[PDB]
């Protein structure tokens, strides 16, 4: 008898996960208001306190404006559905700016550059109709039957 | 609570018959036998190797034949090519089904 | 270096005899190694099998 | 590949070569910055990069 051995490759990334070391942001002054958020997908303000200072953040609804996406965190998440979420009355962490990896809901690689289509419960899928003026960054992997994206995302 | 032949996460692999109208066919088996050892050798990355078999009693005959123009039987090849492996008989596995469907487990 | 899906087609007894043929083969060749490596299964990305001496 | 000193704030043209001129038929969203500088027979311009 002869011997063998095998090779496997890890995956790229995960859902919510920072992409690479550029320049980025993050805001931590926000909390979830009336639900949970999943991470890796975008939220939006509802308000802001004009003396307190935290912000109010939601899940993205149809009609509005979305601000950030939320990332992976190993201390300031619950473990739900089988998911990783941020639960009501909680502090966020909220990406602002640089490349991060986000849920998709498309089932063809984008164009690099072009401008990113939004579905109406937060999550990235072409010809959307909420209107965004973040970028692709050029990245197309699917981690297990769940289908991510690079997304380069710009201050408001 | 859910059955050993029913779990949907194993590995099952269709056969031809073994004994067909009173026909045996002794190298059948031993290609399928050394197919599931090779499944579960490359399905497992190396980390786990094949230990125990367990056949219908009622097969026992097929792998008692001796081999066409020599001594040796089957079983005694496939020992000799796979030393380190455990051959048993279940009578389990004479109905898997209620409706006379056999089957071995690896 | 073989892929290891080939490593039972080595093993077959040839006729009228109770040896495979990788024992006469190793018993003409003298000083030969025989290895299986899991990147032979594909070599160009379309399934292509090869092996390498 | 100009010769006259760029407007602080006014958004650059590129050529097809690849370098600043200051009729170019490529849009680009940068800026100058306003440093306009030579050296031996080189000119160079400072120009502010945005990201894409």
């Amino acid at each position: 008898q002869i011997n063998a051995s095998y090779q496997r490759d890890m995956a790229i990334a995960l859902p919510g996960m920072v992409a690479d070391t550029s320049k980025y942001n993050i805001d931590g002054a926000c909390v979830v208001n009336e639900g949970d958020v999943l991470v890796g997908a975008a939220v939006q303000v509802v308000q802001a306190q004009a003396v307190d200072g935290h912000k109010l953040v939601k899940a993205l609804t149809t009609g509005t404006t979305p601000y950030g996406v939320a990332i992976r965190s190993h201390w300031q998440t619950v473990n739900a559905q089988n998911q990783m979420i941020y639960e009501d009355g909680g502090a966020i962490n909220v990406m602002t700016s640089g490349r991060v990896w986000m849920l998709s809901k498309s089932t063809e690689a984008p164009t690099f550059g072009s401008a990113v289509k939004l579905d109406v419960d937060g999550q990235e899928k072409s010809d959307g109709t909420i209107e965004t003026t973040w970028t692709y960054a050029g990245g197309w992997t699917k981690y297990k039957d769940i289908q991510l994206v690079e997304v380069q995302l710009h201050q408001l | 609570i859910v059955s050993v032949f029913n779990h949907p996460n194993i590995t099952k692999i269709t056969s031809g018959k073994w004994i067909d109208a009173s026909t045996m066919k002794p190298e059948t088996a031993e290609a399928e036998l050394t197919q599931a050892i090779e499944t579960i050798e490359t399905i497992t990355r190396g980390q786990h190797r094949a230990t125990n078999i367990l056949i219908p009693p009622s097969m026992r005959k097929v792998l008692a034949i001796r081999m066409p123009e020599t001594t040796m039987s089957y079983l005694d090849y496939f020992k000799s090519q796979n030393s380190g492996i455990e051959i048993d008989s279940i009578a389990e596995l004479e109905d898997i089904d209620g409706a006379g469907t056999k089957g071995v487990l690896v």
